[PDB]
RNA sequence: AGCAGAACUGGCGCUGCGGGAUGAACCGAACGCCGGGUUAAGGCGCCCGAUGCCGACGCUCAUCAGACCCCAGAAAAGGUG
RNA sequence: ACCUACUAUCCAGCGAAACCACAGCCAAGGGAACGGGCUUGGCGGAAUCAGCGGGGAAAGAAGACCCUGUUGAGCUUGACU
RNA sequence: CCAAGCGUUGGAUUGUUCACCCACUAAUAGGGAACGUGAGCUGGGUUUAGACCGUCGUGAGACAGGUUAGUUUUACCCUAC
RNA sequence: CGGCCGGAAAGGGGGCCGCCCUCUCGCCCGUCACGCACCGCACGUUCGUGGGGAACCUGGCGCUAAACCAUUCGUAGACGA
């Protein structure tokens, strides 16, 4: 009921279109590792893209201008709610719905995490061309926190390994279990091979 | 158009929100970085505005006019007793920031930091802390402290601790102490918190901080001058005297399509009392404070190796609107933030020191001692009876 | 008279009322509803601590220009005053209305306000001399007092 | 010259509607109150109804890319991209 | 730069006036060619106090500067009677 | 070539914009924001009514021809700070 | 039912040891019998001991506080703070 989308690979403006039309439909998104976000282009276009936009700020009074959010999270916060109709009511009880976080907390580590073939780089951009961590372009104009996260990424990366591990184990035995027991389940397997579930 | 003759802004833009501090002690808002390989040390303290007097001593900076030559210098008297540690704080750190662990005190306070708990001390009954000092009569009691612990070795990046000032020997009318986070800077987590876990209720005089020629950074609150003008918070021109709506005034504000008037603008508001952070001061010495021994007490702070007299710093009549100072003290050059009994925050400094200015050590040749209540010329008191002879009420 | 608002009930009920009393409206509405709820020997203390500016009076609606003090917080408001005639008008009310609930047979120390109200009455015809040859009103603003207590254990 | 003065026809003035982000003159189409269906001009990643087609063929990398009549900005010349 | 008096500040009392389509946060666009309202965005949090003069193309008076009226007045003369 | 980060002065004369000169300086660059800025200041000049001189007109009077003296109102409303 | 540990980036009633009672009842096939068979008809069927609020229950376990005003201070200040 819930969308834990994993953030790694997916390209900024195709992942916030299909979010955006999934929250406006009452289905409560979270978009996980932001970090890893990437955008089609050279690096060094998107820098001047986001330092252009830092520019942009009220003369008279700069606390009221543009907030200009340098989380990852919060970039990818910025570019859905610029594809919401955030003026209305509607609007702001959708992006209720949404939640973005960088790095995986540890309320949705242990949790599958959903992937958009559509909203993907490897689908959607050339081998030859260039793209942009957003990760990078994020501690590149202000955030603080890029080694910090990646720290708190690479402990849980073997925490889920030790699981992994253990749950191959797990299923090595569940696999070694029908070898020994063909000749009691042999009933039950042929009608499920029947009606294609095994084949 | 524009500016016939350019010039430079009226005030600074970093120090924008001149509002009143929200804060009445100084805060440390960046600790100096820690390397494992030096052992835990504290790296803040928190000292009171005495006065100011003269000093004199040598220079020896090669290649000056000034060299081997005897000058005056404005120094600073912040009067700084012992810490008692209360309390520890740990800190794990997340990708949102800097996130508090957990806060362990110690098992009884001395009701000197009580008074921190409490708006009214008169009406309370002091209950503070009556229940957690419970915790450590009964077993379970230590086995969650030492769980408590525990968990700040495995967790915790950065580790605090929380010690007061001591009022008692201060002679300020105020009883109630100022508690702060120091940052212990040094080896791992593990011998860091061991080390704080030892200092618990101990004494922390200022020698273990600090040390002599040392650059060191003051933070403190800016003495409170009120509402006030253009002219005297932003020093900008006086109009002429022909002027119909006054002169202390800003004449132009802003242009007509800038239809809103901007915030780099100078306009009338708060001036003083704005928290402020002082780098780069040298300590020409860490002073002691009156101790007795073989029954008569030991005064001889002022005194040099070619002063060799036992008055104090303390000047004739004492320090003006401040006290005596009593207590050990740093002396600190050039001028400091904050008025007489202002709470003061001495903090290490956050660069690498490498230079003629601020690695010269000082040898002190002559305290000035005398009296700061007007135009004074006596350095002790027995030194103006032997100028003044008897006088008529002897 | 025709009063504004009928008690739930008349037997242990009692009434006061003050028609063309030469007090500023605006003090005497924003005293008169910090009077509203509280018991008849909290009313009088609370309104003799406003005299001796001990307990001031939150002013809530017709507060343009108005100064703000520190009493104002036992109010969970910011901006409070003392006005004197104010409560010394409907000081007299209460001692009034504490003559009628006795006429009555109520019990005075159990009487709790529930209603009270304040009406503009006609306006005074004063004027003032400005410049040029000009004059311009100098409009007084009596108001009309009336509150019913009600006895309630 | 969003300047002034003429010829034919159509519009605005006198006129709402859909579209062109908006818009007196542009495109389509003119109007009693409604239900169903179907279109014009425009569109069909989100705002925003509609391609979430297993769309076809090629071109293009910009450290100032480009994106739809009116229309809202560009030239001569040069490039072993 | 500092000092004094009266204000300005607050309180006890008494207490108006000008002005007021509705009311008031901005960037760009278009528009009757310099928007508080329209479009796209930036965004937006009760009630207030002391200042402040950027804006409200601020308030004062059917522009006296210019032109028209087959509207006049003071004055002059080689205008007409 | 990148480059607006930081600076671009004190004075004689003239109301001056502009202009010239003296001196210093690293340099004394050019400009916009209703030709920025009068409920911020000044009234020196343009530009009333009083006058003087030159030219023109018989005359009343005229002169991007000079000279002289000539009332610079109001925030306590909303927004912005 | 008790412990025991594993969780800190915004942390689970997760697993393991022994317990005094429980049945091969758990589940899949096949026999016996029963269950308003409400006589064709709709928001049925859960998460739901859902969140919040008064009042009623039963007992156990407990705790006997602070803030503000007033006054004072003057490191502060128009008033507040």
């Amino acid at each position: 009921q819930v969308l834990v989308l994993d953030g790694r690979g997916h390209l900024l403006g195709r992942l916030a279109a299909i979010v955006a039309k999934q929250v406006l439909l009452g289905r409560k998104v979270v978009v996980v590792r932001c970090e890893g976000i990437n955008i089609s282009g050279n690096f060094y276009r998107n820098k001047l893209k986001y330092l252009a936009f830092l520019r942009k700020r009220m003369n008279t009074n700069p606390s009221r201008g543009p907030y200009h959010f340098r989380a990852p999270s919060r970039i990818f916060w910025r570019t859905v709610r610029g594809m919401l109709p955030h003026k209305t009511k509607r609007g702001q009880a959708a992006l209720d719905r949404l939640k973005v976080f960088d790095g995986i907390p540890p309320p949705y580590d242990k949790k599958k995490r959903m992937v958009v073939p559509a909203a993907l780089k490897v689908v959607r951009l050339k081998p030859t061309r260039k793209f942009a961590y957003l990760g990078r372009l994020a501690h590149e104009v202000g955030w603080k926190y890029q080694a910090v996260t990646a720290t708190l990424e690479e402990k849980r990366k073997e925490k889920a390994k030790i699981h992994y591990r253990k749950k191959k184990q797990l299923m090595r035995l569940r696999k070694q279990a029908e070898k020994n027991v063909e000749k009691k389940i042999s009933k039950f397997t042929d009608v499920l091979k029947t009606h294609g579930l095994l084949v | 158009s524009h500016r016939k003759f350019s010039a430079p802004r009226h005030g600074s833009l970093g120090f924008l929100p001149r509002k009143r501090s929200s804060r009445h002690r100084g805060k440390v808002k960046s600790f100096p970085k820690d390397d494992p390989s030096k052992p835990v040390h504290l790296t803040a303290f928190l000292g009171y505005k005495a006065g100011m007097t003269h000093i004199v001593r040598e220079v020896d900076r090669p290649g000056s006019k000034v060299n081997k030559k005897e000058v005056v210098e404005a120094v600073t008297i912040v009067e700084t007793p012992p810490m008692v540690v209360v309390g520890i704080v740990g800190y794990v750190e997340t990708p949102r920031g800097l996130r508090t662990f957990k806060t362990v005190f110690a098992e009884h306070i001395s009701d000197e930091c009580k008074r921190r708990f409490y708006k009214n001390w008169h009406k309370s009954k002091k209950k503070a802390f009556t229940k957690y000092c419970k915790k450590w009569q009964d077993d379970a009691g230590k086995r969650q402290l030492d769980k408590d612990f525990s968990s700040m070795k495995k967790y915790c990046q950065v580790i605090r601790v929380l010690a007061h000032t001591q009022m008692r020997l201060l002679p300020l009318r105020q009883k109630k102490a100022h508690l702060m986070e120091i940052q212990v800077n040094g080896g791992t987590v593990a011998e860091k918190l061991d080390w704080a876990r030892e200092r618990l209720e101990q004494q922390v005089p200022v020698s273990q901080v600090f040390g002599q020629d040392e650059m060191i950074d003051v933070i403190g609150v800016t003495k409170g001058k009120g509402y006030k003008g253009v002219t005297s918070r932003w020093h900008t021109k006086k109009l002429p005297r022909k002027t119909h709506r006054g002169l202390r005034k800003v004449a132009c504000i802003g242009a007509w399509h800038p239809a809103r008037v901007a915030f780099s603008v100078a306009r009338a508001g708060q001036k003083g009392y704005h928290h402020r952070t002082e780098i780069n001061k040298k300590i020409y010495k860490i002073g002691q404070g009156y101790l007795i021994k073989d029954g008569k007490l030991i005064k001889n702070n002022a005194s040099t190796d070619y002063d060799l007299s036992d008055k104090s710093i303390n000047p004739l009549g004492g320090f003006v609107h401040y006290g005596e100072v009593t207590n050990d003290f740093v002396m600190l050059k050039g001028c400091v933030v904050g008025t007489k009994k202002r709470v003061l925050t001495l903090r290490k400094s956050l660069l690498v020191q490498t230079k003629r200015r601020a690695l010269e050590k000082i040898d002190l040749k002559f305290i000035d001692t005398t009296s700061k209540f007007g135009h004074g010329r006596f350095q002790t008191v027995e030194e103006k009876k032997a100028f003044m002879g008897p006088l008529k009420k002897d | 008279v025709r009063y504004s608002l009928d008690p739930e009930n008349p037997t242990k009920s009692c009434k006061s009322r003050g028609s063309n009393l030469r007090v500023h409206f605006k003090n005497t509405r924003e005293t008169a509803q910090a009077i509203k709820g509280m018991h008849i020997r909290k009313a009088t203390k609370y309104l003799k601590d406003v005299t001796l500016k001990k307990q001031c009076v939150p002013f809530r609606r017709y507060n343009g220009g108005v100064g703000r003090c520190a009493q104002a917080k036992q109010w969970g408001w910011t901006q409070g005053r003392w006005p004197k005639k104010s409560a010394e008008f409907l000081l007299h009310m209460l001692k009034n209305a504490e003559s009628n609930a006795e006429l009555k047979g109520l019990d005075v120390d159990s009487l709790v306000i529930e209603h009270i109200q304040v009406n503009k009455a006609p306006k005074m015809r004063r004027r003032t001399y400005r410049a040029h040859g000009r004059i311009n009103p100098y409009m007084s603003s009596p108001c009309h007092i009336e509150m019913i207590l009600t006895e309630k254990e």
